[PDB]
């Protein structure tokens, strides 16, 4: 009885799951990231002893 | 920035800084002359001479 159920009409109930595994991984970001300074400027200005 | 707020004070600190650190080269070799490369003191390459 394969043409009695035909492929078009079989929507089998696939597993919830999804293989989103992408890097995210972002330690970089992670340090200096709680020490994010949100400005209310959009320049930041400091001083440099140079010499 | 509050080191702007006072030159005087931002070049004391600086002077300060900057003269400690002389202070400190300066006593390691220092011939005991004075001629501001040395400032008369002998350090301890004068003091203690360079080699055997």
């Amino acid at each position: 009885l394969t043409n009695l159920t035909p492929t078009e009409l079989l929507a089998n109930k696939a597993v919830d799951y999804l293989a989103n595994s992408f890097l995210v991984e972002t330690p970089m970001l992670g340090l200096l990231a709680n020490r994010v300074i949100n400005q209310k400027q959009k320049a930041i200005e400091w001083g440099a002893k140079v010499a | 920035i509050s080191a702007v707020r006072d030159p005087v004070g931002t070049a004391i600190a600086d002077a300060f800084d900057v003269l400690s650190k002389k202070i400190n080269s300066v006593l390691y070799t220092a011939s005991g002359v004075a001629d501001a490369t040395n400032y008369g003191i002998f350090g301890l390459d004068a003091a203690a001479g360079t080699t055997v």
